[PDB]
């Protein structure tokens, strides 16, 4: 089976036009690298605005003091490049889709990024699971 | 009128004007004497080059000495024999850049520190299985460092970071970012081997406040990174401030334990802070009110992630701080926005930055080459 | 304060002290001649530089009175109004502030010179280049084949 | 173009240029101009290069002839005077040839490499071995008239300093510290040894320490006047070994000579000079230590043989002595930790073991 979950909130209008920008690739200034246990180093481009306000740790992580040259490279570990891009598809369109075997890889990045409504939403996912 | 008739120097500043796509498609094919002109070398950056050199960097080694600075930037493609036959063929390097090379093993800095001794800055991206041998190796023989980054290097333990401590007495820079098995310890031994010691950062690592006191010896101390450091008390953030007098930026961000009363304290005796970053701090309204009433010299503040910031903060320090230019309100759910639009309309020279407010900077960043 | 320079062709221009403290050459011989008393104040000789050229490099001097200068930052295309009103002209009277700002030592004319020269060398086919400079292509079919091959990547 | 015609003429004017015979801007910039035009025709200047080094090693190599064997009072005249006159034609020199240091100079990625820096090198062909020696005796002979000696000769002393001090090693403060500082110190270390003995034998030492102090001052003031600052912690730490150390011995018998008077401003200024001594304090807390404990004693022993019966005389007696040697450690001693310390210990060392109690 598939599972689902939506959200609506004030950014309603700035959302789809930033993630819209994202599918332009025209402004980019964070470029995160995910690998996974034999994966791809799979490329990805986005805004750290987008970013920081779905998540703290990575507003904690965009705050280094110092972003002069515009375009950072941040590589991430230990979660899977399909469970990061559903995470940034989030971030971007306030909503995630899932298969009923990957709710437990989405729930850790939610968990690992501080993501409560996914959270929450994968939580009642795997109490529905029994 | 004839360009050729110009001196060389003002014909290589004019080529050092262009573009490298430019100069090497098109400058270098009008004649053969802007071919050499465009021809002649030092610094070079070959930044993650699509990945399409492995036999150039040994071609490039092998055709000139004279290179003081090299750009590795995540070079995915050649190993570890182009860098020591690079570090055979120059040794005169001043500047290592390597970052995400996650392929480099330690035999290629091993290398480097055994055919390049005049290095002044090493910055050594993720690049796993760098052991602390090579990293004693690089500490041992190349005692001129000025510079040195080691960010995510996980393979790393405080043996490497000691004999770094115990030579390279010049060192005015270290940056390490989530770096595990690395502790108080090594932050005594450079706090205390090197005090021409500048910048300094241990965010993410195993440090606590008995390593971080250790940093008032250091007197010229500037840049300050603490972010998502274990339990660092406020008695101890408060002697590294009153102590090092030269501190410019201080980062606390992902620390649970900060309170108002220390930011006070901080903003007081901070005689020349000029950056404070406060990012998922537990305080209040009561520190930037500190800061407002008390600091003088603070430019960029960023409380971002606070729970309990309130309107009547940032107003009173947008009204209280001469120095303000840049507050970090982000993420600030109790903060209306109206009056945050009020305050970036009645406040110039002030740069407040919340979600909406940098969502707006980018949008039109973007509407200047509009769309639908 | 008043320096009275002399032409490469025989004309006197008279001008401010700072306006010729501008360029690091002038300063430099007035500061190594005239710290003493001044004999006269004599003229100052430039057979470097003819009327005109100097002329032009005298306006913009008074122009360029204020700038603040701050040596090794990146490039960009600033390159103010009124130094590219004052740029429009030919390339030889190009190429002789060219000179004049490299023998007379001015950073600023040099920069603002040398990023309309490259402006002017940018988005151009080496065939383009050499009409618009007048260059001769002393490449042989072989050569050129060799250097766009030893470019390949970009 | 020609340089038959057009060299001749600048080695004139360089001739000229370093003659103070202040030439009008159209000698200046004939000579620039000739420079500029040689090298633009990368390589050329090379040759413009080595006539320049042959002129300024000729003009350095003869009139060496005028300054060899110089008694050593002349000798610093003409040092400093060659050395202004010739820092500033080589000044003027690089100024007229600044255009041949930024373009044929920059291809040096070996020995040519400067002119203002050339000047400076070639100048140690008239000081390493020829002047270095008998300019530095000459300013030792001088600085050596630490009696009534003359005032004026601080600008020979500060020209020498400079042209050492600027002669630190440009090639590829050095000749400042091997040439003048380590034969300087020696001489003041001697002149100050011979000085303090023959003092100390023929004088009160409560006035040869403040011969030492003024000493120690003076020297301050005169690496002030006209020496390199770098000569004022190391002379410090000579002259207060000398001075304050060598004779700590006759200090701490007059130490306790001064502790059985009350020449308290003595005591202090002794306290003073021994303070800028490594651990030389030791010595004089244990020497107050036991002073003052025999002081109590023989108090409280003049007070009670039957007056015992009296508490409070007792406890007036101890606490006077307590205050007298209270106030001693405040003003003389500075409140040091080691002299109130040694209060702490000899009171509690005569409290509970007297008369009273015996």
């Amino acid at each position: 089976r598939t599972f689902s979950y939506t959200l609506e909130d004030h950014t309603k209008q700035a959302f789809g036009i930033m993630n819209e920008l994202r599918l332009s690739q025209q402004l980019c200034d964070v470029t995160l690298q995910v690998k996974y246990q034999d994966a791809p180093a799979a490329q990805f481009m986005a805004h750290k605005v987008a970013l920081a306000s779905s998540s703290p740790v990575f507003k904690a992580m965009f705050t280094n003091g110092l972003r002069e040259q515009g375009m950072e490279v941040v590589s991430i570990e230990g979660i899977h490049p399909k469970v990061m891009e559903r995470l940034i598809e989030f971030a971007y369109t306030a909503s995630i889709s899932m298969g009923e075997k990957c709710v437990l890889h989405v729930m850790n990045g939610a968990v690992m990024y501080q993501i409560d409504s996914v959270v929450r939403a994968c939580s009642d996912f795997l109490v529905q699971q029994l | 009128p004839d360009i050729n008739q110009l001196p060389p120097s003002i014909l290589l500043k004019i080529f050092s004007n262009l573009s490298l796509d430019e100069r090497c498609l098109s400058a270098s094919l009008v004649c053969k004497y802007w071919r050499d002109l465009c021809l002649d070398f030092k610094q070079l950056d070959l930044s993650s080059r699509q990945q399409v050199t492995d036999e150039l960097l040994e071609k490039i080694a092998s055709r000139s000495q004279n290179i003081i600075e090299i750009n590795i930037s995540d070079c995915r493609s050649m190993s570890d024999n182009g860098v020591c036959v690079l570090a055979f063929k120059c040794p005169g390097l001043l500047r290592y850049t390597a970052y995400r090379c996650k392929q480099l093993s330690d035999t290629s800095i091993i290398a480097v520190a055994s055919h390049c001794p005049l290095l002044q800055k090493v910055h050594v991206g993720n690049q796993d299985k760098l052991t602390d041998e090579g990293l004693k190796q690089l500490g041992s023989k190349c005692r001129e460092l000025k510079d040195i980054h080691f960010g995510q290097c996980y393979k790393i333990s405080d043996e490497g970071m000691i004999v770094i401590a115990k030579g390279c007495l010049k060192l005015q820079r270290i940056y390490m970012q989530e770096n595990k098995l690395v502790t108080d310890q090594s932050v005594k031994a450079f706090a205390e081997h090197c005090p021409e010691l500048q910048y300094v950062g241990f965010m993410g690592c195993s440090v606590t406040s008995k390593g971080v006191i250790h940093l008032t010896k250091l007197r010229n101390l500037s840049s300050l990174d603490l972010r998502h450091i274990t339990e660092l008390d406020n008695e101890t953030v408060m002697e590294i401030v009153k102590r090092c007098k030269n501190l410019s930026s201080l980062n606390l961000c992902l620390n649970w334990i900060i309170n108002d009363r220390c930011v006070e304290v901080i903003a007081k005796e901070g005689q020349n802070l000029k950056e404070l970053y406060l990012v998922s701090c537990k305080i209040t309204d009561y520190a930037l009110i500190a800061i407002g009433r008390y600091s003088m010299t603070i430019e960029t503040v960023d409380v971002g992630w606070c729970k309990e910031i309130t309107d009547q903060g940032a107003t009173l320090i947008a009204q209280s701080s001469k120095s303000l230019r840049y507050l970090g309100l982000m993420r600030c759910d109790k903060v209306n926005e109206v009056t945050v639009e009020q305050l970036v309309q009645q406040y110039p020279h002030i740069t407040f930055s919340t979600v909406l407010q940098d969502c707006k900077r980018t949008l039109e960043r973007a509407y200047q080459m509009g769309w639908t | 304060p008043s320096i009275k320079l002399q032409s490469s062709d025989g004309e006197i221009f008279e001008v401010d002290v700072e306006i010729a403290k501008q360029s690091v050459t002038i300063k430099t011989m007035l500061e190594d001649l005239g710290m003493d008393d001044e004999g006269d104040d004599d003229p100052v000789p430039l057979p470097n530089v003819n009327a005109a050229i100097l002329k032009k490099v005298i306006q913009w001097c008074t122009h360029h009175k204020d700038d603040p200068p701050p040596n090794k930052e990146k490039r960009t295309d600033d390159i103010p109004v009124w130094d590219q009103e004052f740029l429009k002209v030919d390339q030889g009277t190009l190429f002789e502030l060219i000179l004049a700002a490299n023998y007379l030592d001015i950073k600023g004319l040099l920069d603002v010179t040398c990023k309309t020269v490259a402006n002017m060398i940018k988005g151009k086919t080496p065939e383009e280049i050499r009409k618009t400079f007048n260059i001769k292509n002393d490449f042989t079919e072989e050569e050129e084949a060799q250097v766009r091959k030893e470019n390949q990547w970009c | 173009i020609g340089l038959d015609q057009i060299w001749d003429d600048l080695r004139a004017g360089i001739q000229q240029v370093y003659t103070r015979q202040s030439m009008a801007k159209s000698r200046y910039m004939e000579l620039y101009t000739h420079v500029y035009n040689y090298c633009t025709s990368q390589f050329v200047g090379l040759e413009l290069y080595k006539r320049l080094k042959e002129f300024l090693k000729n003009y350095l190599t003869n009139l060496l002839k005028d300054g060899e064997d110089l008694m050593d009072e002349s000798v610093l005249k003409f040092y400093t005077q060659q050395w202004e006159d010739y820092r500033f034609s080589s000044k003027v020199l690089n100024g007229i040839c600044a255009y041949l240091n930024r373009h044929w100079v920059r291809r040096e990625c070996k020995g040519i490499y400067e002119i203002y820096s050339l000047a400076l090198v070639t100048w140690r062909d008239c000081l390493f071995r020829p002047l270095n020696k008998q300019v530095t005796n000459a300013v030792l002979k001088l600085i050596e008239k630490e009696r009534n000696g003359e005032t004026i000769n601080t600008r020979l002393i500060s020209g020498v300093v400079q042209s050492y001090v600027e002669l630190g090693l440009n090639e590829d403060l050095t000749v400042y510290k091997e040439s003048f500082e380590s034969q300087f110190l020696a001489d003041t270390e001697r002149f100050y040894t011979r000085e303090s003995t023959e003092f100390l034998q023929q004088n009160p030492v409560t006035e040869y320490m403040k011969k030492a102090e003024a000493r120690l001052l003076e020297e301050q003031r005169r690496v002030q006047v006209y020496l390199h600052e770098s000569t004022q912690d190391e002379l410090a730490r000579k002259c207060e070994q000398v001075l304050i150390e060598k004779h700590l011995e006759i200090f701490h018998t007059e130490f306790q000579n001064l502790l059985d008077a009350d020449k308290n401003e003595d005591l202090g200024r002794m306290y003073n000079l021994v303070s800028r001594i490594q651990d030389g304090l030791g010595e004089l807390k244990k020497l107050l230590e036991t002073h003052i404990h025999n002081q109590g004693l023989a108090a409280i022993e003049k007070c009670g043989e039957a007056a015992l019966n009296d508490p409070k005389m007792y406890v007036q007696t101890v606490l006077d002595v307590h205050k007298k040697y209270n106030a001693l450690v405040m003003s003389a001693f500075n409140n040091d930790a080691g002299f109130v310390a040694a209060l702490d210990k000899a009171c509690g060392r005569f409290i509970n073991n007297n008369a009273v109690t015996k």
